[PDB]
């Protein structure tokens, strides 16, 4: 009997991200870290 | 034997600074995004922008401090 608790439902994951968008600032200087967080991973693993 | 003592410490100062810089927690800055030109034998290079640094980009290599 392992117990490795990780998973949330989709209702729980979408509740977190709205509060993640609540905790964030709504300007362009706070969503800039998100678009470059993925842009770093796009340059990192790419064929092109 | 001044030149021999000066020779035994010929690689102290690059080992203290150049060989080991950014092994600490707080790391960042900007770095060139240079790309290898994809025909490999041409050995051509192009500067293709900037790369903002983070703690996954700091050297995984051990510091040269202990030796």
């Amino acid at each position: 009997t392992i117990l490795c608790p990780w998973f949330a439902s989709s209702e729980d994951l979408r509740l977190q991200q709205v509060m993640h968008l609540v905790n964030i600032s709504s300007n362009t200087a706070a969503a800039l870290p998100l678009v470059e967080a993925l842009s770093t991973l796009l340059r990192s693993v790419t064929p092109l | 034997s001044y030149a021999y003592t000066l020779l035994q410490m010929k690689s102290v100062f690059p080992a203290l600074s150049l060989r080991s810089m950014y092994r600490n927690k707080g790391f960042g800055g900007k770095a060139p995004a240079i790309e290898w030109t994809e025909p490999r034998s041409k050995y051509k290079f192009r500067w293709t922008g900037v790369t903002q640094l983070h703690d996954g980009l700091r050297p995984r290599s051990p510091s040269m401090d202990v030796p």
